[PDB]
């Protein structure tokens, strides 16, 4: 019990690799039949990362309803997230169809299009406001409205238009640019400053559909974002913050999508992020301003 | 196909 005393115990013993390997062994295993179907081979970026049949997002089309995406429904925390892979050149239309149908207002991107000299995600959004994107297959139009660039992250305002229904919606795009694959952010302050920017925007509100969170596979960096956010919500509605066990919350999350959190250091980071973030949730308003200064966003 | 891990 209690995360802060548990953190110091594991760091002194140097057993982060053992604690993480135990979570992998205890992790749920459910079928991924639709994902392994031959017609869906080119819809998957990686052969080892597939959504479970029970929690997969279904597209609203009679042809093929598949997309490598999962709905993580956290009952007690009262929040849902959609974790998906970085879209492929042939799945960008499917990605935006999912955003429309699920009524999402925000998209959280934790990777870069090109990392370590390799293509990790397609350029699914327009880089220029005069060069809008039309997805002919799903009959959707996407235009860049504005962008607010900071040192380690970018916030974009996009307009998604359904051409069949003639309706328009504003989508907020939160892009973390300095988080390496299988790595961790620069500091808990830089991560939390980003997380609270997403919270204050109104994208995570239950009035809207689930927030779309992705990276390259949508399991490592994405699992870290969602684990830290869910743990902070729980210690605000329980009235006993010390009862929150990060390992039990991660195992509950892994019931909806395989491999959430990829390394031992990513789990260690989730602990640091929640411990530091608990200060604001507890009632100390001033630490949010301290995170902005230590993140060096200017 | 490729593999992530």
């Amino acid at each position: 019990m209690e995360m802060e005393k548990e953190f110091e115990q594991i760091d002194k013993s140097g057993s982060w690799a053992a604690i993480y390997q135990d979570i992998r062994h205890e992790a749920s295993d459910f079928p991924c039949r639709v994902a392994k179907l031959p017609k869906n081979k080119n819809r998957n970026r990686y052969r080892d990362v597939s959504p479970f049949d029970h929690s997969r997002i279904k597209l609203h089309q009679e042809d093929n309803d598949y997309i490598n995406a999962s709905l993580i429904k956290m009952e007690e925390a009262q929040r849902s997230y959609i974790l998906t892979q970085g879209p492929l050149p042939n799945t960008c239309g499917h990605f935006w169809e999912m955003v429309w149908e699920q009524k999402s207002r925000g998209v959280v991107m934790l990777n870069r299009v090109m990392e370590k000299g390799s293509l990790k995600c397609a350029q699914y959004w327009p880089q220029k406001e005069e060069k809008e994107m039309i997805f002919e297959d799903t009959n959707l139009k996407l235009t860049l409205i504005s962008e607010d660039i900071k040192s380690y992250y970018t916030v974009r305002q996009l307009e998604l238009e359904n051409l069949t229904t003639q309706e328009t919606r504003e989508i907020l795009h939160f892009h973390y640019t300095t988080w390496p694959d299988f790595g961790v952010p620069e500091s808990p302050a830089s991560f939390l400053n980003f997380l609270f920017k997403v919270r204050e925007s109104g994208s995570l509100s239950p009035e809207h559909g689930p927030v779309v969170v992705h990276a390259s596979a949508g399991i490592g960096r994405s699992g870290t974002f969602c684990l830290a956010d869910t743990c902070l919500l729980l210690m605000d509605k329980r009235k006993d913050p010390s009862s929150v066990d990060i390992k039990k919350v991660l195992l509950e999350m892994r019931k909806f999508r395989m491999g959430l959190i990829q390394t031992a250091d990513q789990l260690r980071f989730s602990y640091l992020a929640v411990i530091e973030g608990a200060k604001f949730i507890m009632g100390d308003s001033s630490v949010q301003d301290q995170w902005k200064e230590l993140s060096h966003e200017d | 196909t490729d593999y992530y891990r």
